[PDB]
């Protein structure tokens, strides 16, 4: 009686979420540069949000925050590409902190 | 065998196709 | 001039894990102020050139 | 071999040509196992198996390759452009 | 065999 | 007369086991999974030749077949114990500047060497130029990241083949297996998948390491008596 | 001595060529290794061509039977104000939660997909669930 990988995947929450449009999340920061905050919610790219003015101190890194998911992972075809060109990087958009 | 194998359908998550303002009127 | 040792001995393996990089010693020193700039993350002139 | 003096250019060449080195399979050690015919760029090659006894009945420079990978039996024919390279 | 003249010890001889 | 019976008791005989290292309990499909290593880059990224090794794409995200990166794990991993065992010179490259700290630890730790810095050309293939006469090269190279920092094939996977160097690459989606030789399809993005790659080779190698000074002493002991 | 033709075979093929042709005295450490435990695929080296006309890829899109509840679900009530964990690998949602009821009413024998999909909010709803429609 060993899962299997499909009963793995089928089950994942990442499956379960579907398209990540507009799907609110919650994140970790990991590692802040300056203003920017970089937040990892569980795909394979982190995404990168500006600390919020108005409460850029509770921002630090472990903090858990809320973000709104726009796309797992940033690419694009340029003209006379043969491949996506890939940032490798999240688009979310860092509403609050979690707060228990 | 397994159930638990993706399945093949069409997306059901399709978005439907955008349409002009004018679309359906003469 | 001075010269710089042995890297390697009698087996052949050298000494230093960046060796191969061929700057060891610039390269092992930058991994060290990276190493404790990580550090110091988690915990928190004119006479000198 | 590049060079501007001529002993520098055979130098060079010997040395680099024994850094990629190929190894060809030969049919009892006297000729090739089977039909070759191949087209590199605008060279065109037909090489055939022969019995032994049959000789290097091939182009020169063939010859000279055949010597040096080992091959005694063989016949070639080389159309289109003769280039050495290709 | 066409001899070719072989290099003398390293001039540069660092 | 001695050196005969020392090689066959100790390098020939590890090479007559399946498993002699025991690599299989250091990983399993569950902990890969709990590691995103399944997590691909989208369709549009997709390489030709990680098709095969692809489960297939959740709304564009190709998803790493994780029952074949368990069988190419084990083999990788095996490979890595036996050279390790035989006391291989092992090369950990990564262009990944997010993991070059990391890298660089695992392997001062398991006494084996890094590459994570820009790959100056020559470094294997004109060694003997810029190292010395009597350098020796590595004996396996260890691709945590086989993609230079323009999506490109790090230039070592070619010049290692070049050298006849064996390779262990982790292979994204959007990686060129071709020349790697021990190719591992896994995602290279994540941190919780690149810290389980340093931690399956650095176990591995340590252990390798480990088994062969008490083979060593076991024979020697034996041997005086 | 070696050979640096690596896009002739792979390095096993030219060692073991050159090593029986007597042109490397003494095989590579690695070669006894590899011998005994090799990889699935020889890796020799291959040139990657452009798909023309009909050639298309074989990966296939991942669906589920249960993606045509969770797209209806997402349509008609939007993502639930409950944020999506996706570090707790056994988080459910409150999308999973429906599909899950509605597999549950499935196996009791309802074969109206819209009235199924009815009977399923509605026992959300006796479970204190919250379902904000989006009108
Ligand atoms: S979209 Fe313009 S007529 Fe329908
Ligand atoms: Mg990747």
């Amino acid at each position: 009686n060993v899962e299997s990988f499909a009963s793995m995947l089928r089950h994942s929450p990442l499956t379960q979420m579907g398209p990540a449009k507009d799907k609110l999340v919650i994140g970790r920061i990991f590692h802040i540069v300056e203003n920017d905050l970089y937040i990892d919610f569980g795909g394979k790219f982190h995404c990168v949000c500006r600390r919020p003015e108005v409460d850029g101190e509770k921002y630090q890194k472990g903090t858990r925050v809320r973000l709104r998911l726009l796309d797992l992972e940033l690419t694009s075809r340029f003209l006379g590409a043969t491949t996506d060109t890939t940032v490798l990087e999240a688009n979310a958009v860092l509403l609050g902190i979690q707060e228990s | 065998s397994n159930e638990d194998l993706p399945i093949s359908m069409e997306n059901p998550y399709k978005e439907p196709l955008k349409k002009c303002i004018l679309c359906g009127k003469h | 001039p001075r010269q710089r040792a042995i890297q390697w001995g009698e087996d052949g393996r050298p000494f230093h894990y960046l060796f191969y990089t061929g700057k060891q010693s610039y390269y092992s020193l930058m991994h060290d102020v990276y190493g404790m700039l990580l550090n110091l993350e988690k915990h928190q002139v004119i006479g000198s050139r | 071999g590049k060079a501007t003096d001529r002993m520098d250019a055979f130098r060079k060449a010997k040395n680099r040509a024994v850094h990629h080195l190929h190894y060809i399979e030969r049919y009892e050690d006297h000729t090739i196992f089977h039909d070759i015919s191949l087209r590199f760029k605008r060279t065109h090659i037909k090489m055939k198996k022969q019995p032994k006894g049959y000789g290097l009945r091939c182009h020169r420079a063939i010859i000279t390759i055949c010597r040096l990978i080992g091959i005694k039996d063989m016949y070639a024919k080389v159309s289109g452009s003769i280039n050495m390279l290709s | 065999a066409f001899v070719i003249p072989k290099k003398n010890v390293p001039t540069s001889k660092r | 007369e001695d050196s005969t019976d020392f090689n066959d008791k100790i390098l020939n005989e590890p090479l007559k086991h399946s498993d002699f290292f025991n690599v299989k309990e250091l990983f399993s499909v569950r902990s890969l999974f709990d590691a995103r290593v399944h997590l691909g880059h989208k369709a549009g990224c997709r390489h030709r030749f990680m098709e095969p090794y692809i489960f297939g794409s959740r709304l564009d995200h190709d998803i790493i077949d994780l029952e074949q990166t368990a069988t190419h794990l084990q083999l990788a991993l095996n490979f890595t114990a036996h050279m390790a065992y035989r006391k291989g010179i092992i090369l950990f490259i990564s262009r990944n500047r997010q993991f070059s700290y990391l890298i660089e630890n695992m392997a001062r730790d398991c006494g084996e060497y890094a590459h994570t810095r820009y790959f100056r050309g020559g470094m294997l293939t004109n060694a003997r130029l810029l190292f010395g006469p009597t350098v020796r090269l590595p004996d396996l190279i260890i691709f945590l990241h086989t993609l230079n920092n323009i999506f490109e094939p790090h230039v070592a996977v070619r010049d290692a083949a070049k050298m006849n160097i064996p390779t262990v690459g982790i292979v994204d989606t959007n990686c060129n297996p071709c020349l790697i030789t021990y190719p591992v399809p896994g995602n290279d993005d994540s941190p919780l998948a690149v810290h389980l790659y340093c931690r399956l080779f650095q176990t591995a190698i340590t252990r390798a390491k480990e088994k062969r000074q008490q083979v060593e002493a076991l024979y020697r002991l034996q041997g005086q008596k | 001595a070696g050979s640096r033709l690596e896009t002739v075979g792979s390095i096993f093929s030219r060692t073991r060529d050159l090593v029986r042709a007597g042109v490397l005295k003494e095989k590579p450490l690695w070669f006894d290794v590899y011998d005994a435990f090799p990889p699935l695929r020889e890796p020799v080296f291959q040139r990657p061509r452009v798909r023309y006309g009909k050639a298309k890829a074989p990966i296939q899109d991942i669906w589920y039977h249960e993606d045509r509840i969770r797209a209806k679900f997402y349509s008609v009530y939007g993502s639930g104000q409950r944020a999506f964990d996706l570090f707790n690998p056994n988080f459910k949602s409150t999308c999973q939660r429906f599909v899950e009821k509605y597999t549950e009413l499935q196996k009791l024998g309802e074969t109206d997909e819209e009235k199924l999909f009815v009977e399923t909010g509605k026992a959300l709803l006796a479970e204190g669930v919250i379902l904000r429609r989006v009108g």
